[PDB]
């Protein structure tokens, strides 16, 4: 996240850091939605993924910091490119379940659509400048803004696409890279999934896609119910 | 998708 500050260490509990056997460093962030389940991007998919529920400094460990690896992956079934982009979603189930804490809690699915306007908060471990990545989350607010500035910018992302278009037309705040995964956070609720944006991070009139968490509630929900052959949003 | 976009 650019353009922003160290996120308070206690105003993130249901930020979760995506990282894999190989590697420290954090590629994507996730959200915890209920005890073992994690909502974060399709393309944050490694094979050997690892979660970390209840940090914020990547070296100085909280108390209650815990370590998962996931029992089962899930993407849409129906999506229009090949590698399911389009639909850049992603449901992780925790091998084991987390016990909620001073540092780990769920975040709330969208209760009701928010549009153009809406001011947000973004967070993540992704990069803070041009030459940095942080050891502890960044934060900052955007607005969800008119869909017409991301579509000309990403041509693969229609008018019909299911995602928010955010950022500040400013220039100066904006989600980076390794930011994918977490969540854009609208009157305390998840109302978006870090997809992408432009390079570098920040341009002024260049906001960003966040995949539009409302529209899968219930692709989410019946996923988590047991449900496998329910399908996402056409 | 163009390779600068994911992140
Ligand atoms: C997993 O979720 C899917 C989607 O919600 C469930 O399938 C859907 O089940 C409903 C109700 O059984 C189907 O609607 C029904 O259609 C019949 C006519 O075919 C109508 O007479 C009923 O009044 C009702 O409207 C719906 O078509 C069906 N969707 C598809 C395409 O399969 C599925 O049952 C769930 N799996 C579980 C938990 O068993
Ligand atoms: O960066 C995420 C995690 O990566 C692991 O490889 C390190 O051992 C942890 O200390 C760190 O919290
Ligand atoms: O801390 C989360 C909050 O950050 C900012 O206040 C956003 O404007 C608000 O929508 C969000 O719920
Ligand atoms: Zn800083
Ligand atoms: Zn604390
Ligand atoms: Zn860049």
């Amino acid at each position: 996240v650019v353009g922003g500050d160290e996120c308070n260490i206690n105003e993130h509990p249901f930020l979760v850091a995506l990282y894999t056997s190989a590697s420290s460093t954090i590629h994507c962030a996730g959200a915890l939605i209920n005890r073992e389940w994690v909502l974060t991007a399709a393309h944050c998919d490694r094979r050997n993924i690892r979660i970390k529920l209840g940090m914020h400094s990547k070296n100085i460990r909280n108390e209650d910091e815990q370590i998962r690896v996931p029992r089962g992956k899930y993407f849409c079934l129906n999506t229009k490119f090949p590698n399911g982009l389009d639909k850049d979603i992603m449901l992780i189930r925790l091998r084991r379940p987390v016990t909620y804490s001073t540092h780990i809690a769920p975040v709330s699915l969208p209760s009701r659509s928010r549009g153009v306007g809406s001011r947000c908060r973004i967070m993540g471990w992704g990069k803070i400048s041009t030459t940095t990545y942080p050891d502890v989350p960044h934060c900052t607010n955007i607005f969800i803004v008119k869909h017409k500035w991301c579509e000309p910018l990403y041509p693969w992302v229609p008018a019909d696409s299911r995602t928010l278009c955010a950022g500040i037309l400013k220039g100066g705040r904006d989600t980076c890279h390794g930011d994918s995964g977490g969540p854009l956070i609208c009157n305390g609720e998840m109302h978006g999934i870090v997809a992408g944006g432009s390079e570098p991070c920040g341009q002024h009139l260049k906001p960003a896609v966040y995949t539009k968490v409302f529209d899968y509630n219930n692709w989410i929900q019946s996923i988590i119910a047991g449900n496998r052959t329910v399908t996402c949003p056409p | 998708i163009a390779a600068w976009y994911l992140r």
